[PDB]
Order: C-alpha cells, then sequence, then structure tokens
C-alpha cells in the first residue's frame, strides 16, 4: 500500500543525513512487497528476490533505518550478529538458531513469516582470513540460505512434527561496516597515495569524508577486502552512509519527534515544569561523542551522567518552572540554572 | 538429557 | 640492517622491509653512486609498476654524488619510454647525472627540496694507449657531452649555447635558482 | 646480532627485531656516522610513520659523531615538510650535524640527557686541483656555512652574529648549558 | 653461530635464540668493547624491558674491556632515569668504562664473581691541530675527567679526593677488595 515518496518522509522524520540510502531501501521494499501482494499469478513466474547490503561507519543509524521500517511497515523484526557464527557444527554457533529467531516474535507463522525482514551486523567479521571456521567457510553456508529453501522449525518448542517455512520470500539486509576499505579503493579508482611525498598524505581524517569515496564502490573492490563474489552476487543492491556531522547530531536532538531532548521535555510537563537547551549546550555534546568514536550510540552516557544531579534534586526542589543548561554544565565545572 | 558436544 | 614494518590488510598481516613497502605505493630510491648493478636494479622497479598500473604515477626520490654516465642514460631511456609520468624530488644532492635524471622527468612533476644542492658539469673519461685509440674515444666523449647538451636543453627549456657555457666547469644551483632556469617546477616547503 | 621479541597481540603471536618493535611506536634511531645511506633509510621510516598517523608525535633518538652534510640536510628538510612533531632526544653525543638535527625537532619536545655533550664546528672540506676549481668549491662551502648558521639561529632564537663566533671553533655544550642557550627545552632526569 | 632453544608454551612451541630467550627474562647481556653501535641497541632492549614491566628487577651482565666513554654514558643515563632496579654482574672484567656502569646499579643489587677483576684509569684521548684547538679539547676532556670521578664517588660513597689519587693510573682491583671499596655489594659464590 505505502509508496517510496510516503515511507521516505516516514524515515526521514526518524533519520537524517543519509539521502541516498533511503531511496535504495524504498524502492527494494516497495518492489519487494509488491511481488508477495501479487505473487506469480502474471504470466511471469517465480519472481527472482533482490537482497539488500549495507556498508557504512559505525553508529551511522544502519539499525535504525531497519528498526524504523519494521514500526511502520508493522512486520516482524530480528536483529541477528554474525561475529558468533560458525562453520557448521562448531562449539560458537550453527546457523539453524537464525531461523528460529524471525518465528520468536510471534511465535506462530506460516504465510505471515515469509514476508519478514532479518538484519545482520558485523558481516566483515567473516572475512577470508589468507595465511578456516572464521572465514572463508561460514559464507558458503549462507548461500542456500539467501538463495531461498524450507528449514524444519519446532513452533513454539512443543507433537511428534515440524513446520516448513520458506525464505525465498524473506528479504536479508547484511548491515555492517567495512574499517580500511578506503585504502583499497582508493588506490584502485582515485589514486596510489599516502605514503610518498607529492602523493597526498591523509590529512583530511575529519575535514572531509571518506563517505564521497565509498560512493565509488563495485564488487570488485569487495573480493579483495575477503568477501567470496558469490556471496556477493546474491546481494546486487548496495547501500552508502557517507558520514555523521556535528550538525547533524545538533539535528538528530531537535529534527526527531523521538530525539532525545524531547523526551525529559515531555517529561516535566506533566509535571508543571518547563525544560530548555540551548545550541551552546548541544555542540559540546558532538565532540565528546567523536573524542570517544563511538558516534550517536555513546550519547545517553553524556547526557544522564550530567542531569543526575538536576532529575534527583528536582521533585525536593519546589516553585521552579524553568531549567536553563550551559556549554560550562556539559563540561561538569558549573551547576545548571534555575528559575523559579 | 545430556549433550555430548566436542569439536576437534 | 633493515627496519621491518606490518601492512595491515583484511586478508591478514603481511611482514615488509621499508624499501619494499614504499616499492608497493610506487616509489623507488635512488641511493648513492650510479653503477650498473645498481642502475639496473631500479629498471626493474620502473617496470614491475608499468605492468600492474600504466596509468598511476611514479615517484624517483634522487640522493645521489653520480657516477657512470651509461649506468645512468639506461634509466632515463626507460623513463621516456613507459607511458606513467616518473616523478622526480631532489634529496641531499644531485651531481651531473643525478641531475640530468631530475629535469627528464614529466613536466610539472618536478620538485626540488628548500633545502637541497644540484651540481652540473661536463662528463669525465681518459684513455692511455696509442695516439690512434685516444682520437676515438675523444670523438665518443665528445658526442656524449653534445647528446647530454641537446636533451638538457629540451627539459630545461634553456638553449643549447647557454647549455654548453654553463657546463664547461662545475656549477652550484640552489633550490630557488633551479626552479628559475627550468630545472624544476616547484618547491616543498610544507605539505599543504 | 640483534635480539628477536615477541608482541603478544589479540590476532596471535608475532616476532619481531628489537628495532622494529619501536619503529611500531613511532620511534626511529640514529645511530654511527651520517651517510647516504642511513640517512635514506631514516627517511623512508618517517614516511611510514606519517602515513599510519600524522597526528601522532614522532621521537628521534641520535647518538652520532656526525658526519656527511648533505646526508643530513634531506633529513632537516623532512622533518619541517611533514605535520607530525619529530621529537628529538641526545643520547651519547651529538656532534656538528647531529647537533643541527637535535635543534630542528619540534619547539618545547627537544630533550637532552643529564650526562649527553653536544659539539658544534664549521664544515670541513677540501679540494685539489687548479685555481678555478678551488674558487669554485670555496664560494659552495661558505654558502652551506652561512645557511647553517642562520638555520640554527632560527631554532636556537640567537642571533646569527652569535652562531658565527661561536661555531669558528669547536665548542663543547654541556646539558644545562645547551637549555640556557635554547639549543633544548628541558632534561629528563628521571621518569614522573 | 647462535644455538635456538624451544620455550614449552600453552599455546604452543615457539623458536629463539639464545640471547632472545634471556631478553624475556630481563637480561641482558654487555659484550666485547662499548661502542656507538653496540650501545644503541641495549638502550632499545632496556626501554622495551620498562614497558613489559617497570617493576620487575632487571639483571645486566657485563664482561668487558672497555671503549669509548660517549657511547657508555647513554648506558648509564638510561639505568637512572628508569624506575626498575637495573642489577649489575662482573664476568671475566670490567674496565675503566665497564666499572662505571658496573657501580652504576642500584645500591644493594651489585654483584662481582669471585675470580673477576675490575680495573680503573684515566679517560684517555688526543687530538693533532692547532695550538687552540688542543686547549679546547684538553679542557672539555678534563671536564669529563672531574664528572667521570663525581659520579664514581657518589656510587662508591668514596670521597672525592681518594678517587682522583686512585684514577691517575691504572688500578687493578680484585673480588674482596671491591666489596671493601664500596663499588659492590657482596659476592656471588655458590648459588643457596
Ligand atoms: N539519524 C539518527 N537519528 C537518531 N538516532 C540515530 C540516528 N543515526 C543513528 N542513531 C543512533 O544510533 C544507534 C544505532 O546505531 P547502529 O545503526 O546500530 O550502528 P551500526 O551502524 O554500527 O549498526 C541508535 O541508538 C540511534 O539512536
Amino acid at each position: 500500500l505505502p509508496t517510496p515518496h510516503e515511507i521516505r518522509n516516514h524515515l526521514d522524520d526518524y533519520v537524517i543525513g543519509q539521502e541516498q540510502a533511503k531511496k535504495v531501501l524504498a524502492v527494494a521494499v516497495y518492489n519487494h512487497y509488491k511481488r508477495l501482494r501479487n505473487g506469480d499469478t502474471s504470466n511471469g513466474v517465480e519472481l527472482g528476490k533482490s537482497n539488500i547490503l549495507l556498508i557504512g561507519p559505525t553508529g551511522s543509524g544502519k539499525t535504525l533505518l531497519a528498526e524504523t521500517l519494521a514500526r511502520l511497515l508493522d512486520v516482524p523484526f530480528t536483529m541477528a550478529d554474525a561475529t558468533t557464527l560458525t562453520e557448521a557444527g562448531y562449539v560458537g554457533e550453527d546457523v539453524e538458531n537464525i531461523i528460529q529467531k524471525l518465528l520468536q516474535k510471534s511465535d506462530y507463522d506460516v504465510q505471515k513469516a515469509q514476508r519478514g525482514i532479518v538484519y545482520i551486523d558485523q558481516i566483515d567479521k567473516i572475512s577470508r582470513k589468507s595465511d578456516d571456521v572464521s572465514g572463508e567457510g561460514v559464507q558458503q553456508a549462507l548461500l542456500k540460505l539467501i538463495e531461498g529453501t524450507v528449514a524444519a522449525v519446532p513452533p513454539q518448542g512443543g507433537q511428534q512434527e515440524f513446520l516448513q517455512v520458506d525464505t525465498s520470500k524473506i528479504l536479508f539486509i547484511c548491515g555492517g561496516a567495512f574499517a580500511g576499505l578506503d585504502k583499497v579503493i582508493s588506490h584502485r579508482v582515485e589514486t596510489g597515495s599516502g605514503i610518498g611525498f607529492g602523493a597526498t598524505v591523509k590529512a583530511k581524517s575529519d575535514k572531509a569524508s571518506e563517505g564521497e569515496l565509498l560512493a565509488q564502490v563495485e564488487p570488485e573492490d569487495l573480493i579483495k577486502f575477503g568477501l567470496i563474489p558469490e556471496f556477493i552476487g546474491r546481494l546486487p543492491v548496495v547501500a552508502t552512509l557517507n558520514e555523521l556531522s556535528e550538525e547533524a547530531l545538533i539535528q538528530i536532538l531537535k529534527e526527531p519527534k523521538n530525539a532525545l531532548t524531547k523526551q525529559y521535555q515531555a517529561l516535566f510537563n506533566l509535571e508543571g515544569v518547563d525544560l530548555e537547551f540551548r545550541d551552546e549546550a548541544l555542540d559540546a555534546i558532538a565532540k565528546k561523542a567523536m573524542a570517544r568514536k563511538t558516534g550517536a550510540r555513546g550519547l545517553r552516557s553524556i547526557v544522564e551522567a550530567a542531569l543526575l544531579d538536576t532529575m534527583y534534586d528536582l521533585p525536593s526542589m519546589e516553585d521552579v518552572e524553568k531549567v536553563v543548561i550551559d556549554e560550562s554544565v556539559i563540561d561538569g565545572q558549573s551547576e545548571p540554572l534555575l528559575i523559579y | 538429557x545430556x549433550x555430548x558436544r566436542x569439536x576437534x | 640492517l633493515v627496519p621491518m614494518v606490518i601492512e595491515q590488510t583484511s586478508r591478514g598481516e603481511r611482514s615488509f622491509d621499508i624499501y619494499s613497502r614504499l616499492l608497493k605505493e610506487r616509489v623507488i630510491f635512488l641511493t648513492g653512486q650510479v653503477e650498473d648493478h645498481m642502475a639496473n636494479l631500479i629498471v626493474a622497479q620502473m617496470l614491475f609498476l608499468e605492468a600492474e598500473n600504466p596509468e598511476k604515477d611514479i615517484y624517483l626520490y634522487i640522493n645521489s654524488p653520480g657516477g657512470v654516465i651509461t649506468a645512468g642514460m639506461s634509466i632515463y631511456d626507460t623513463m621516456q619510454f613507459i607511458k606513467p609520468d616518473v616523478s622526480t624530488i631532489c634529496m641531499g644532492q644531485a651531481a651531473s647525472m643525478g641531475a640530468f635524471l631530475l629535469t627528464a622527468g614529466a613536466k610539472g612533476k618536478r620538485f626540488c627540496l628548500p633545502n637541497s644542492r644540484v651540481m652540473i658539469h661536463q662528463p669525465l673519461g681518459g684513455y692511455q694507449g696509442q695516439a690512434t685509440d685516444i682520437e676515438i674515444h675523444a670523438r665518443e666523449i665528445l658526442k656524449v657531452k653534445g647528446r647530454m647538451n641537446e636533451l638538457m636543453a629540451l627539459h630545461t627549456g634553456q638553449s643549447l649555447e647557454q647549455i654548453e657555457r654553463d657546463t664547461e666547469r662545475d656549477r652550484f644551483l640552489s633550490a630557488p635558482e633551479a626552479v628559475e632556469y627550468g630545472l624544476v617546477d616547484s618547491i616543498l616547503t610544507h605539505r599543504n
């Protein structure tokens, strides 16, 4: 029922700074579900599936795009991690666990779990080591899984029976971050440099965005990284997040309706007290976030640690209608101003 | 009951 | 002794010598006197980079007091034959033959350090034997001197008459003077 | 012989030479006489560290009785070109050229050991030949002496006239005097 | 040739040279004449052990007929700078500079073998040139002699006047006499 323009606005409401990624997932999910409604009633039969492969920095909202999508789409969603995954029978894990995880959302799905979505994290960790149960071997097992098959699944765990569930219909989104991939593509496309005199040094570590280089990424470069070309062939769609920005972090706390700044504002509305967050206080949070190399994920630690004293003393305090936060308070050398 | 899981 | 370094790659860790690591980035080092063995080693490096990629610029750092002429001309002809632009940089000193390979680099990609020094003079030689043989070796070295001046004028842009007068004796040229002389294009004072 | 060490890492165990281990931490060793081969080796080390990290300070330990001037000037220009601050430390002795690379380090990051010793004098040379050639080589070494004194004043902060009088003959400077002379910033007596 | 040994560990078997195996246990060997190359190698070993553990004692075995003074003073300042106590042992012989590094060890952790021998004399030097230059090098070596006697008294506890008289000429000291002289603490006759 939805359209790419309608879903783009909803995605924009919760995600920002990633414009190309919205159009990729919009048209992909749009055409993916179109195939489910129409099925194979048309002349064309066995409509092939189009998988999605995301590559971007850490904490760049890759998981948020899949989580926010499940809320509007309403289909079941799961967040699997490939770090634990092992090669067909070892101590760490087996691929079978992933299949049950999706069913676990509703625990009863015959013609409903086929339309679900799955997310994978840390895909680069299984890169083929060339010096294996961690490397290439793991990829070979996922080939048949993504291509579509049926796995026996005890519904609810229990009957003397097992249920069959198709997986061709089920779309997969392999999310992950490929660190060091800039050097591989730089020598191939832009320039061989970084070590020589005339060669450009990596001066623009944070001055310029590496993202632009990632836009020119191709599957051939992924082969040198360690992945199998056969594995990448199953995921023709490609999404590339560029970077995270300091001004974006200020917008992340103001433009999204679910911003953390707005949660505290609503907390005190019922209490009958006003809340404020000046622009001079948000810019400081951006510096501390980049300092810990964590992105937006390491944001609540800075906010909750600063407002621990104010929140603890707010019920005790009386005749206080407004709260003002300053940049000095974020550093910890000052106490927030209170207005009666 | 009892799981005998070992890997070489 | 040569220090060993580790190049972090996705496939795994690999150990390289300091000279081999820079070779991977299309960088060659010209150190010491120019001889038949040292010259033949640099030629193999250029050819190896040509096959890997013929469209990426090569960087040649030169720090040498010069040497044999025939050993140096093999490098010059190679740089002109191959398609990639061989960028040249002068570190420390550039003698007669070191200066000829410096100016022979691709136009616009020649640099000299702020404190580098270039020296140019005429070919040196000698012979012992009959008078008939001395005349033969004298005519040969005269052709080389004339040939080396013709090419020097071609890349430096000066006239052949000027190169003949300036190369009669040793002539030192500072880094600023080399730019004005057409020998180089600019100076790499700081990294911008 | 060079002892081998083991660097415990998450991936596994790796064996390194003592000189290569310190190179991983942005540390370079300058030992013995300064020549074209030893000087060209240190330059490759600095560039390798620049690419790995351009924002981390580099440490250069110098223990050398000096050597060729042209070989040493290639290192000085490199330290100024690259963005990272090249910290210099004097161990044992620092001759004319070793002292020039010592003071050329980043301001505020220059140290001298409590018992180290620095020595400075004028450039040495010589020539044999016709009188016309002696005049050429004499003018060249005179420019270097003037150029080396100009740069010494820039980093030490002293006046050019003072460097000329102090560099006429050999002058030894103890560790305390080097601080008073602007050559270094402090002394690393103990680890705090 | 250096024999290879196998260090049995839980992870697996590893092959080490005899000198590298002892380095893992904070043991450094000082063999032969003290020069700039041999001295600069030991300094890197001490720093490597400092990072691995700053609270474990280091053992330094010295068997050397002495050598250059400036090369030896780099080691002395390093032992005093680092926090760990550098234990010193004399094997075979300890000359003028070998004796200065021997007594410079941590107090109470200095030993001498029952048949070892220590020798001390004044600094050696020489110069050839103008009379003005001889006076400069003479004043410098005189400062070193005075400085070396001051530090010798500090660790040995004797007075500066006594060290001056005893170091005027070669003086051999047996192992028992060294204890009475404050140079060492005890003798490691047998293992108890
Ligand atoms: N545009 C955005 N607006 C609000 N929060 C964001 C945005 N982008 C990222 N985040 C934050 O990042 C976190 C998710 O990071 P994630 O995408 O899982 O990292 P990775 O890309 O390494 O998987 C969420 O907690 C979310 O609050």
